[PDB]
RNA sequence: UUAUUGGAGGUAGAGCACUGUUUGGACGAGGCCGAAUUCAGACAAACUCCGAAUGCCAAUUAAUU
RNA sequence: CUGGGGCGGUCGCCUCCUAAAAGGUAACGGAGGCGCUCAAAGGUUCCCUAGAAUGGUUGGAAAUCAUUCAUAGAGUGUAA
RNA sequence: UCUGGUGACUAUAGCAAGGAGGUCACACCUGUUCCCAUGCCGAACACAGAAGUUAAGGUCUUUAGCGACGAUGGUAGCCAACUUACGUUCCGCUAGAGUAGAACGUUGCCAGGC
C-alpha cells in the first residue's frame, strides 16, 4: 500500500539547503516568499538581526479580488515594492523558498523587477 | 461497506505496473523491441528499464543487475487494462486463486515464475514473454486485499 | 636466509592546529591543516584547496561547537 | 596520452599547452582561449 | 587444539600482564569453578591437557565449561640464529589470565567429586588457583 | 530487620577508607523517597547476619543517625579476591 | 615559575554501538536433519557509543624571579 | 647499507600501526600502494537518494523489482 | 489572543502508543484547455479548478513502553613523593567509564491577520 508524502516537508528540506549560502543583512535583505494552495505571502527579513520590516500577501484586504489566480501575485509583488520603496528599496537578495523559479513566483519576482527594486 | 467510519477510508487501487521480464537483448537484438511493442499493444506507453514482470513483490529465482523493460499505467488506462484483463486475460487462465505477498521481481528476491503472454497470441508475436502484472493497491491488509481481489472482478 | 619487505614509509605532514584560541592573527594566517572537514569554517574563515582553514580579517580566534557533534573556528574584527 | 600545443592564428605564440588521448579523440582539438596581445577570446587550434 | 579459524594479522605485540581481570570473575554456568590468583600466559596445549585430565576422572558424568580461548598467536625463531632478520613464524596460541578470572566450570556432579577433579586439572596449569562456588548474598 | 549506622564525615581520604575497610566497617549511601543523599557506614558481620532473614530483597530498618527508614539492597560492589563487600546501596522503599 | 581562565587532541582505562575473533543456549533450509535469529557471557597495536591524569598552545591581570 | 664479511635482499615518492590524547621520533620492526588516468572522472544551473523475508524459472535461497526496514548498511577512476 | 509565516537553543526538542479535533486557515480531492512536465505515468512538477471530505497528513490532550539527558557515593587509572624495587607497597592530588536514584513529552525572537 504505497503511502503519499507531504509537499511542505520536502519543500522545507530543499529551502534549508538553499539557505546555506544566502541570507539578508540590512543593506542586502532577503525577500522570503511563501506560496500556499490559496494565496501567496512575501516579507523582507534581516537574518543578521532576525526581524521583519515588510509584509505583503494575496489574502490582504486591499489585495483580495477575484483574479485569474496569477494576477494577484503580480499585484502582491507591486504591493510590497511600494512598501519596500518607502525605506530600503536598493540591492536585495530574492529567495525562492523551495519551489521552482518558473510559475506564479516568477510573476511575483518580475513584479518588483519592473517596479524599480534593483535586484 | 465493511464499517468504514468516513467516505474516504474506503480502499483504492494505487497503481498497475507490468512489462516483459529479461527479454535478454544481449542475444535478442529485435526481441527487446518486439516485447516493447507487445507491452505497447496492451496499453500504449513507451517501455522503460525496470523489472515490472511479477504477480506481486519479489520471491523467485535470483541473479540481479539485469536489463529488462517496464511500463507505468495508473489512470483510466489502468481501468481499461483491468477490463481487457477480464476479457482477453481470462480467455486462457480461467483460474482465480488468492494471495497477497510476493511472486517474481521488503522485496528484491527473484525474477522468475510468471505468465507466457496469453493475450499476445501468435497472431502478431514471434515468441512468448513472461509479463506478470503486479497489483498495487491502497489495501491496508492482505485479506482486505483478497476481499477486494474477488470484489468487482474475478476472485 | 630470511628476507624483509617492510622498510618503506612516507614523510610526516605537520598537521593539527597552528593558532591558539583567543590569540590575535592577521588576514591570511593559517589556523588548521587537516585531510577533510575535521573542523568547519566559521565567520571570516575560508577553506583552501587542501582543506586548509585561513583567516580573512585581523582579529582573535574562537573555537566553538556547530550543531551537536561538529566543531567550527571563527574570527571577530573586535580588537 | 600525448602532449598537445594549441596554436594561434594572430598571436603566433604557443602560450597554451594541454594533454589528450589520441586513441580517444584522434581529431584536432579546437577551443576558444585568450591571447593577451590580442586581448580577445580567439579560437585556438591544435597543430 | 583450540585456535581461531582465521585472523587479520599473524603477528601480535604480546598482551600486557598487569592489573586485575577485566571481566568474568563469577561462575554463571556450573556450580563450582577454578579461580586464578596469579598472572601468566595459558597456551592451548596446557588448556586441552587439563581438560583431558578432568573428563578422564569424571568418566563422562557432568558438563565442563572453558571460559578462556587462545586469541593471540606468538612467534618463535628456531635453531637460535643471529638477531635482526625480521619476525619469525607462528609457534602457537596463548591467552593472558589475571587474578580473579574463572578458568573452568563443572556442574551435574557431587560437590566433593568436583573438588577432586578441579585439583587434578590445577597440576597441569602454571598459575595458583582456588576452589570457589556460586555466590548469592 | 534492624541495623545501626553512623553518619560519615565529609571528604574521606583513600587511607581513611582503607583503615575503615581494614576493620569491620563498609562505606554505604542512603537515598530515595522523603530523604536526601546521606553517607553512612555499617558492620559487615551485622549486615550479613541481618540479610539471611529477608534474603536478597527484603525491607530493613536502618538507624540512620537518630531515625529509622525502610530501605532495601539496590546494588553492592563485591570483591572476588578474599570475598569481602566494599560498598552497599540503600533505597527508601517508601 | 605559580595563580586564574579559554582551547586543540582519542593514549591509560573502560565498552561491545561498528569491523574482526569466540563460548554455551538458540537455526531450519530434504522424499529426514545440515547454511540461525535472539538470550547470556568473553577478546583486540593496525575495533570505538565513550574517556582521565599529565604534557602543549595562548590570554589576562596578580605575585615572586 | 649490513648485530664481522660474503650470499641474498633492498636504495625515490604516498597512507596506516609502532608513537607514550599538540607536533616530531629508530631498527634487515608489522601491513598496503605509486612511475597515472579523464574532453567529461572538469565548470555552472537544476532535480533526485544495501541486507532480511511471501503468486515457486526444483528453484543458487541475490532477472533489471513492489514498497517495509532503508539510516545510509551504499557509493567514490585508484592503496589506506 | 489565536493559529500561521520566518528565525535562536545540545532530541529534556526523537519515536511509539491511546485519544479529541479544527475547517479561521492548511490539507484532501476535480481535471489536463492553458505555460510546464515524465529518461513514460499529469505519480511528482506546473496550471486551472476547489464539488465533497477530516479518513489521512494534521493542531491540541494523555502515557515515560522505547530512545536521548543522566546527582551523589564508591574505584579503575594517574601526577608528585616515600619505601623496598614495580605482576608492587603506602601517603597526598585530580578523580573516570559501567551503573543506581532521578529529570524529560522544549524553551525563545520577529511580522501579520486575528
Amino acid at each position: 500500500m504505497i503511502s503519499k508524502i507531504d509537499k511542505n516537508k520536502v519543500r522545507l528540506k530543499r529551502h534549508a539547503r538553499v539557505r546555506t549560502n544566502l541570507s539578508g543583512t540590512a543593506e542586502k535583505p532577503r525577500l522570503n516568499v511563501y506560496r500556499s494552495n490559496k494565496h501567496i505571502y512575501a516579507q523582507i527579513i534581516d537574518d543578521n538581526k532576525g526581524v521583519t520590516l515588510a509584509q505583503a500577501s494575496s489574502k490582504d484586504s486591499d489585495i483580495a479580488t477575484t483574479a485569474t489566480k496569477v494576477e494577484l501575485a503580480t499585484k502582491v509583488g507591486e504591493a510590497i515594492a511600494k512598501k519596500a520603496a518607502d525605506k530600503g528599496i536598493k540591492e536585495i537578495v530574492f529567495d525562492r523558498g523551495g519551489y521552482l523559479y518558473h510559475g506564479r513566483v516568477k510573476a511575483l519576482a518580475e513584479a518588483a523587477r519592473e517596479s524599480g527594486l534593483e535586484f | 461497506k465493511f464499517n468504514y467510519s468516513s467516505v474516504m477510508e474506503v480502499p483504492k487501487i494505487d497503481k498497475i505496473v507490468v512489462n516483459m521480464g529479461v527479454g535478454d537483448a544481449v542475444q535478442n537484438s529485435k526481441v527487446l523491441d518486439n516485447a516493447v511493442e507487445e507491452l505497447e499493444l496492451i496499453t500504449g506507453q513507451k517501455p522503460l528499464v525496470t523489472k515490472a514482470k511479477k504477480s506481486i513483490a519479489t520471491f523467485r529465482l535470483r541473479e540481479g543487475m539485469p536489463i529488462g523493460a517496464k511500463v507505468t499505467l495508473r489512470g483510466e488506462r489502468m481501468y481499461e487494462f483491468l477490463d481487457k484483463l477480464i476479457s482477453v486475460s481470462l480467455p486462457r487462465v480461467r483460474d482465480f486463486q488468492g494471495v497477497s505477498k510476493k511472486a517474481f521481481d521488503n522485496y528484491t528476491l527473484g525474477v522468475k515464475e510468471q505468465l507466457i503472454f496469453p493475450e499476445i497470441d501468435y497472431d502478431k508475436v514471434s515468441k512468448v514473454r513472461g509479463m506478470d502484472i503486479v497489483i498495487v493497491t491502497t489495501a491496508n491488509t492482505d485479506e482486505e486485499a483478497r476481499e477486494l481481489l474477488a470484489n468487482f472482478g474475478m476472485p | 636466509v630470511s628476507s624483509t619487505k617492510n622498510g618503506r614509509d612516507s614523510e610526516s605532514k605537520r598537521l593539527g592546529a597552528k593558532r591558539a584560541d583567543g590569540q590575535f592573527v592577521t588576514g591570511g594566517s593559517i589556523l588548521y591543516r587537516q585531510r577533510g572537514t575535521k573542523i568547519y569554517p566559521g565567520e571570516n574563515v575560508g577553506r583552501g584547496g587542501d582543506d586548509t582553514l585561513f583567516a580573512k580579517i585581523d582579529g582573535v580566534v574562537k573555537f566553538e561547537r556547530k550543531g551537536r557533534d561538529k566543531k567550527q573556528v571563527s574570527v571577530y574584527a573586535v580588537a | 596520452r600525448v602532449n598537445v600545443t594549441l596554436a594561434c592564428t594572430e598571436c603566433g605564440d604557443r602560450n597554451y599547452i594541454t594533454t589528450k588521448n589520441k586513441r580517444n579523440n584522434p581529431e584536432r582539438i579546437e577551443m576558444k582561449k585568450y591571447c593577451p596581445r590580442l586581448n580577445k577570446y580567439t579560437l585556438h587550434r591544435e597543430t | 587444539m583450540l585456535l581461531p579459524k582465521r585472523v587479520k594479522y599473524r603477528r601480535q605485540h604480546r598482551p600486557k600482564t598487569t592489573g586485575r581481570s577485566k571481566g568474568g570473575n563469577y561462575v554463571t554456568f556450573g556450580e563450582f569453578g577454578l579461580q586464578a590468583t596469579t598472572t601468566s600466559w595459558i597456551t592451548s596445549r596446557q588448556i586441552e591437557s587439563a581438560r583431558i585430565a578432568m573428563t578422564r576422572y569424571m568418566k563422562r558424568g557432568g558438563k565442563v565449561w572453558i571460559k578462556i580461548f587462545p586469541h593471540t598467536p606468538y612467534t618463535k625463531k628456531p635453531l637460535e640464529v643471529r638477531m635482526g632478520a625480521g619476525k619469525g613464524a607462528v609457534e602457537g596460541w596463548i591467552a593472558v589470565v589475571k587474578p580473579g578470572r574463572i578458568l573452568f566450570e563443572v556442574a551435574g556432579v557431587s560437590e566433593e567429586v568436583a573438588r577432586e577433579a578441579l585439583r587434578l586439572a590445577s597440576h597441569k596449569l602454571p598459575v595458583k588457583t582456588k576452589f570457589v562456588k556460586r555466590e548469592e548474598l | 530487620a534492624s541495623l545501626k549506622s553512623i553518619i560519615r564525615q565529609g571528604k574521606q581520604t583513600r587511607s581513611d577508607l582503607k583503615q575503615l575497610r581494614k576493620s569491620g566497617k563498609v562505606p554505604a549511601v542512603v537515598y530515595g523517597y522523603g530523604t536526601k543523599n546521606v553517607s553512612v557506614k555499617v558492620d559487615e558481620v551485622e549486615f550479613i547476619k541481618v540479610i539471611r532473614e529477608v534474603g536478597r530483597n527484603g525491607v530493613i530498618e536502618l538507624g540512620v543517625g537518630s531515625k529509622t527508614i525502610k530501605v532495601m539492597v539496590a546494588d553492592y560492589q563485591f570483591d572476588p579476591l578474599k570475598n569481602q563487600i566494599t560498598h552497599i546501596d540503600f533505597l527508601a522503599i517508601n
